[PDB]
């Protein structure tokens, strides 16, 4: 699921399933 | 940044780990 164009809430879908417990941050406009 | 990286162009487990906390 990680290796194709990860956009929105896709990108974030993505984001939340690898970081895990360690969250992550989202910063689309950096 | 990641939207560069992961949705304009493929993205990859290396690169979102560089995302998480």
């Amino acid at each position: 699921f990680v290796n194709q164009h990860l956009c929105g809430s896709h990108l974030v879908e993505a984001l939340y399933l690898v970081c895990g417990e360690r969250g992550f941050f989202y910063t689309p406009k950096a | 940044g990641i939207v560069e990286q992961c949705c304009t162009s493929i993205c990859s487990l290396y690169q979102l780990e560089n995302y998480c906390n």
